[PDB]
Order: C-alpha cells, then structure tokens, then sequence
C-alpha cells in the first residue's frame, strides 16, 4: 500500500479546472524495464515472469475548460496500465533492450493515445465514442509519477512539476515546458511557429506552455510528447511533491520541500495529507489566485 | 474592408470557405449578444437592451489566454449586405483600439450553396511587440473563430 496525500482547491479562481489521480496497484511493471535479463538469470529468476506492484500519481492542470484534465484523470492510468501489460508480454520474445528508451516509448505512446482520444481522432470506450471530447481550444498539463518499491518513473507534459526531496534537498524531476525555453523555442520556430512575449512568453502569443494534451488547434507547435526520467529510490528520499503551477508560481522547490518534511515528521495517510494540505494553504497565503493541487507521496518505510 | 492603419498600428485579414448558405452563416454571426454561439473562447457574454448600433457587450473568455475579459461595441450591422463591424473599447487585453470588419458572401462550394467569410482588423501595436507578432496573434485567434463558425454552420445544414 502506498503512502500519499492529496489536496486540491479551486482557490480564488472562478471555477476548478485542476484534476488529480492517485491509483494504488494500477499496474505491474515489467522488470525487464528496470533490470536486464542477464542480471536476473544469474540468480535463476525469470525477468519476464516477475511481478512488481506499482502506483500511479498524476496532476492535470487544464485550461480552456476542465474536461481534458478530467479525461486525463480517468484515462491516463488505464491506458498506461494496459500498455505496461502488453509490453511485458512483448519483452518475452525480445532479447536485450534499452530500458530508458522503452520508458520514453511507453509514456510517449500513452500520452499520444489519450491526446488522440481527446481530439476524436480515434474511438474510445460498452458504448463507443468517436467525436472529440471537447473544443479545439481546451487542453491540460500532465505530470505523472509511476511509483514502485525500487524506482520512481516521471513523465511530464506542461508547466506542472514534480520535485523529489533527497538528502534534505529538493531535486526537480521535471523541467517546465515554457515556450521561451531554448530547446522549446528552437523547436517551435523550426516549424514556422512563433514564441511571442504577450503577457509572458506564449506559443503564437496564446499558450503559456509549449507542451500539453489536447489543444489541437495549436498543433504542431504544442505537442503531447512527454519528458521521461527514471529515478532509482534511496534511503535519503523523504517525499514526492506533485503539483500544478498554482503552487510553483509562489513557492520554490526548497520552500516546498522544507515544509513537506516537517509536517510529515510530525485511502490517504494523515501525515502526507497534512503536508499536502499545508503546502496547498501555503500557496494561498503567498498571493496565488489560481487553482491549487498538491500530491505528497511519502517515500520512507 | 477599407482598413488603412496608421504607423503605430497594424492590419491584416483572414478568410474561410463555409459549406453552408449565407443566411445560415449570417444568422450566427449577426447575434451580437451571443458570440459564444460560434466563438470558442467566450465563456459568458452580457448585453443589455435591444441590439443596435452602439450596443455594448461584456465578454468573459476562458482560461489559458493572455486576457480574461473584453468590452466591445457594435459599430455596424447591415442585414442586407451582411456586414458586421465591432470595436473593442475595454477589457484587460493588449488589443487597444481594435476594430474589425466581418463580411459574408455567397458562393458555390462542391455544387451546393456555400459561404465565404472575410474578417479584417486594425489594432494598435502594444509596446514590446512588432507588427507581425501582433498580426500573427490576432490571425491565430480569428482563424480559430472562423473554423468554429464553419463547423457550427455545417452542423446546421
Ligand atoms: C480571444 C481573445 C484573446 C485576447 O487576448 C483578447 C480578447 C479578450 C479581446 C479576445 O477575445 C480576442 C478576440 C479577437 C482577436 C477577435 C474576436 O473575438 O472577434
Ligand atoms: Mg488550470
Ligand atoms: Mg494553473
């Protein structure tokens, strides 16, 4: 059973477009994505047959509406769970493998699949639906953390962030997809797009982020391609903080981690819930009028 | 569309072919008190009284955009030539003195009655931006507006 807390509020904004997911035992990670077949065959264990439980935590900051963010909360963990199960069977007939390349691959196709369902370009489920989920101008960020006993796999899409506390220090596990970022800027202008300083740097002067699920009008400048990072766990790991920009716009990584260690030291766990509720109510004291969503996952035994 | 911008302004235009009769496309555009009928960015619109020249509407736009509200005045509405002109008088956006002209014209598209929509604009260039940045920004929004108008008009056929 995972140890986590989740806090979310509309705040001073007019309505609520944030969404969050916390699914324990959502899938079994194929151990061929964390250790080579040679590594476990030396001990007589079959990497194709081993089972490792995993939990999924996700924060989805929607814009133009809440329907894409709500769709990500219900579908991302289902699509990823089915992808991991099918990938675990396909690595039975395939020899050696590039584990981090397959991690990038399974998350990219999972995010692209939910994006294709949102845009109505593929069919979705007893009833089938084929028309788009919502209008052309609705989208959502997606920061996702796959948590198992040994590893933490991170997939980020947008300006939401996940931060890990290790050694009584924050380590950012995701880089915000701001359109003025020098790789994101170069990528957008390479295809004829513009990054315009218009109340902040924005794609086409419109969207304050360069990657998101949905937003099919702003394609191919805004893409649902996630950035994946595999992080092995350690004893020094204190807690995980997944949050939308409602927190990171007024609270830094160091301020969030220090507050998210002293509430913990002192169904969801009351300790992690107290850190999430305190981090959420710290963002409301620091001059933030956006939706606030904070997920605190405790990593100590 | 006789727009001619001063030196501190910019101007451009976008067009869109709609596979729908003119009277159907016009019945949506001409409703000044309910732009959310075809505009995807409008969440709420309030307009008091009868629709006439000088009528003012207050628009609230959805999140994700550089602005949240806009105040717009109806400057021209010709129900015979299918002309609509709107000027922005307030809001929290960066499109000062924005003025737009929208016209609808009949045409035949794929052997059926169709519609050509043209929308041009004049607007001040905000400080820190260029004429092509401003034109690119407004053109992106207008093409999104016209594409939504086309899909709504073509669902009513
Ligand atoms: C979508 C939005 C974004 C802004 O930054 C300005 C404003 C709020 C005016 C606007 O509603 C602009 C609308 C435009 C350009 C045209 C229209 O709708 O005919
Ligand atoms: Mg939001
Ligand atoms: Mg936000």
């Amino acid at each position: 059973a995972p140890v986590w807390g989740c806090a979310s509020t509309r705040g001073r904004s007019a309505e609520m477009e944030d969404a969050s997911a916390a699914v324990p035992r959502f899938a079994d990670v194929p151990v061929r994505l964390l250790a080579s077949r040679r590594d476990l065959d030396a001990l007589g264990l079959d990497a194709d047959a081993l089972r490792l439980p995993a939990h999924l935590f996700g924060v989805f900051d929607g814009h133009g509406g809440a329907e894409v963010a709500n769709y990500c909360r219900e579908r991302i963990h289902v699509v990823l769970s089915a992808a991991l199960a099918r990938l675990g069977k396909n690595l039975g007939e395939m020899g050696e493998v590039d584990m981090k390349e397959h991690w990038d691959d399974v998350f990219t196709k999972c995010f692209q699949r939910v994006d294709d369902e949102v845009s109505g370009r593929v069919t979705r489920v007893g009833e089938v639906r084929s028309e788009p989920v919502t209008a052309e101008n609705v989208g959502s960020t997606a920061v996702v953390a796959l948590v198992c006993s040994s590893h933490v796999v991170v997939a980020n899409c947008g300006d939401s962030r996940i931060v890990l506390c290790r050694g009584k220090e924050p380590v950012a596990l995701s880089i915000d997809h701001k359109p003025d970022r020098k790789d994101e800027r170069a990528r957008i202008e390479a295809q004829g797009g513009k990054v315009i300083q218009w109340n902040g740097y924005r794609v086409s002067g419109w969207l304050a982020m360069s990657r998101s699920i949905g937003d099919r009008y702003l394609k191919p400048f805004v893409i649902p391609k996630p950035e994946v990072m595999v992080v092995p766990r350690a004893k020094d790991d204190d807690c995980l903080i997944l949050a939308s920009d409602g927190l990171w716009d007024v609270v830094s990584n160091e301020e969030a981690c220090k507050v998210a260690r002293r509430q913990i030291l002192l169904s969801t766990d009351p300790a992690a819930q107290a850190a999430a509720d305190y981090l959420m109510r710290l963002a409301l004291k620091k001059g933030s009028e956006d939706n606030i969503t904070v997920i605190v996952v405790d990593l100590k035994p | 569309h006789r727009h001619e911008p001063r030196d501190h302004q910019c101007s451009s235009a976008v067009a869109k072919h709609i596979k729908a009769p003119v009277h159907l496309v016009w019945s949506l555009v001409r409703r000044f008190d309910q732009p959310q009928l075809f505009k995807p960015f409008v969440s709420r619109c309030e307009m008091k009284g009868n629709i006439e020249i000088g009528s003012v509407r207050e628009v609230n736009v959805k999140s994700g955009l550089p602005a949240t509200r806009s105040t717009e005045r109806l400057e021209l509405l010709d129900d015979n030539e299918h002309i609509l002109s709107v000027r922005f008088v307030g809001g929290d956006h960066r499109l000062k003195n924005y003025s737009s002209i929208l016209t609808v014209h009949p045409e035949v598209i794929d052997g059926r009655p169709g519609t050509l929509v043209i929308e041009s604009f004049v607007v001040d260039v905000p400080e820190g931006n260029t004429k092509d940045e401003t034109c690119y920004f407004v053109e992106a929004l207008l093409k999104c507006n016209l594409k939504s108008l086309a899909e709504v008009s073509e669902r009513l056929v």
